[PDB]
């Protein structure tokens, strides 16, 4: 078949799937796809502040 | 690695062992915005548009 395996790849591909990904995630838990703001991002690069806060200050911590 | 050799010359040697943690995130994050970052001019396209 087509597809299916471990074929090579190309960047466009990579955050084509991204998409898609995100798309399909959304019409699970709000049922429209519409989507005319995208919150899974936000609330996801929320949380990836908060890693960066925490290593921030515990950097700092050995600096001392 | 200049400053770091400058330094191990000199004796120091502060950047021993874990205190080396300074340097090496250093030259990653250096090594980030080289050769990733985002396109030029002649590069409008980017994952907001596209």
């Amino acid at each position: 078949g087509s597809g299916y395996g471990l074929g090579l790849s190309t960047r466009t591909q990579v955050t084509g799937y991204q998409f898609l990904a995100r798309r399909t995630a959304m019409a699970l838990t709000r049922w429209r796809v519409r989507m005319e703001i995208e919150p899974g991002r936000r609330q996801t690069l929320a949380v990836v502040a908060s890693v960066s806060a925490a290593l921030v200050i515990c950097l700092g911590a050995l600096l001392w | 690695g200049g400053m770091v050799a400058m330094v191990f010359a000199s004796g120091s040697h502060v950047f021993g062992g874990i205190g080396s943690i300074f340097p090496l995130f250093m030259m990653v994050g250096i090594m980030m915005m080289m050769f990733r970052g985002m396109g030029g001019g002649q590069q409008q396209m980017s994952r907001p548009k596209l």
